[PDB]
């Protein structure tokens, strides 16, 4: 079930970022923010499959 | 637990309060964790189980 | 040793017992004490109650 | 639990563009590694439609 779960996330994770390529996205780094560290933030960033216009 | 409670069944039920949960962690389901449940955590005697016997 | 090919199925080759008759792989002759639930828990559980409702 | 899986590997069939993939890599060059030759390696590397995060 695991590995089901990760194949599902793993797909969301790369369609999400093949789709949004052209468009230009904000990271909020902080207690509230999107990640909660800095290094957090930009292990999602060198996770993506494809880079965004601007980040 | 036939005629009154067990130390177990005390510091599990303060554990719930707290708001941890064994079995779905972050977002993958193990049924014993070995790091997360509730055994395997008092035998280790983690922070949140010595606060919980302190207090 | 080979994979299940992908797809997980559960079946039992050494069971207790199949159908009616009992099944020589394990023994019965063990006694194991059973533990329920005291008044204790039925207050635990009443008190849970009453705290969400102070809560609320 | 079986379904789920095969509909994930349907699914993937069906769009190509989630089987991208950018984990790290390591291309083995020589007369019974991966390629033949070190053009073939790197001209196989372009052809990558995402390059991963280090090769």
């Amino acid at each position: 079930v695991n590995g089901l779960a990760d194949d599902i996330q793993k797909m969301k994770d790369t369609y999400e970022a093949l789709t949004l390529s052209n468009t230009d996205v904000t990271y909020t780094v902080g207690q509230k923010g999107d990640f909660d560290t800095l290094n957090h933030c930009f292990e999602h960033i060198e996770d993506l499959i494809v880079q965004p216009k601007s980040i | 637990s036939k005629h009154t409670t067990t130390l177990y069944e005390i510091i599990e039920s303060e554990l719930q309060r707290l708001g941890l949960n064994e079995f779905v962690n972050n977002d993958r389901i193990h049924f014993n964790d070995s790091k997360h449940a509730f055994m395997q955590k008092m035998l280790y005697f983690d922070d949140d189980v010595k606060q919980i016997v302190d207090h | 040793m080979y994979i299940n090919n992908g797809r997980i199925n559960y079946n039992n080759e050494y069971g207790y017992r199949r159908g009616i008759y009992r099944e020589p792989f394990y023994s019965d002759n063990a006694d194991y004490n059973t533990n329920s639930k005291s008044y204790y828990d039925y207050l635990a559980r009443f008190n849970g109650f009453i705290f969400e409702l102070c809560d609320f």
